[PDB]
């Protein structure tokens, strides 16, 4: 699959993941003070079988912002492709929800392009 | 936003 | 947390999740067909500690469309929030990626409200 | 076109446009406390030559939350599609982004349904 | 206010736009392929008075895909904020919607950095 | 996407 | 944003 | 929407 391994985002994130042959993706996330209590557990699912014409891997992964240090009672998933190659990237478009707030505006939108190698 | 753990610097 | 059971879409598709004490979401989700080869793993996490003073508790899930059946190369995140009482609610938005075809146009956004009860 | 007039949201916000025989889109939207300060410019597009055969007619807008009496540093864009018929709606997406703050985590992402008669 | 003048997108796109001084934006957007049928009108808002102290400038736009050579029924709005300096950038999010097809499935959404200078 | 499987009558 | 004027009651 | 004009190279 190529994805298995740990992957760093533009702005000093880093995840590291175990991609499964069943499709399973666990790992943990790692926001940019990289500290203990910056550790988060991540689960996701990815296709196992991609086209081999095609451009990239589909895949997505959800965090609960959660860990036995603090709660930002929020979930972010992120939704996006893996490419490999030389400069494997995986890009991905993020939903970050807020439990506390209600819903019609609780979501925000971004993006992130994680890579092999650090910004 | 800004103080969220996703972008904390 | 009210989130484990069986939870509809207004479009016709169900999932089936169980919530852990740990933060793990892990079921199935079912299109609209209904049958064998409508069937998807989901896994995500939520909040397993809400606060008691806001509107709800953040969660989110991802479906990798590969089954034993067939394969769409592709994956939606649904990020969003339960909001329990009499008229129990998951609002989500979501991410729809094709692995297929090249990142920048590769992804949908929508989104769904699931109830305990069907449309 | 059947776009021209007002419009509801089930949040209790109005706007109220006028579609250009050339794809021009010109109006005020309102929020939902309805005076003088709730009142902001909108500007946008729309295919003023749809399919016959397809579900809608394409169009979006923006409002940028500054008017006379109040700047909230801010804009909002709505994209989405018309359906006419007896219960005419405008299904819409929106994104508000913020100005003020960094831009990876200014953008809220949401829904909005128009219809002909209030909520 | 920084914003008047051309703006190159990362995939080869220009728009030009006037950004007027009661928070009008008119102009044209051009596709990559940079001949009259890319042409085709844009209109939006911008925060006319952004916060002194803040990051950016809020603003937002619509293309609907009609022009007199060609109709591909979809309008686009871009979400984002100016930053100015040395390098002045405009970050959006975009949200593309198709008039044709039913409206859960309808809207694709993406990102573009904008730059004075080409990629 | 209209024959994707989420969208699927 | 609760007090963002979109979302004002 | 590989062909639309949006993304066209």
């Amino acid at each position: 699959a190529g994805i298995t391994g740990t992957w760093y985002n533009q702005l000093g994130s880093t995840f590291i993941v175990t991609a499964g042959a069943d499709g399973a993706l666990t790992g943990t996330y790692v926001t940019a003070r990289g500290n203990a209590e910056s550790r988060y557990v991540l689960t996701g699912r990815y296709d196992s079988a991609p086209a081999t014409d095609g451009s990239g891997t589909a895949l997505g992964w959800t965090v609960a912002w959660k860990n036995n240090y603090r709660n930002a009672h929020s979930a972010t998933t992120w939704s996006g492709q893996y490419v490999g190659g030389a400069e494997a990237r995986i890009n991905t478009q993020w939903l970050l929800t807020s439990g506390t707030t209600e819903h019609w505006y609780s979501t925000l939108v971004g993006h992130d392009t994680f890579t092999k190698v650090k910004p | 936003a800004w103080s969220h753990p996703q972008f904390e610097k």
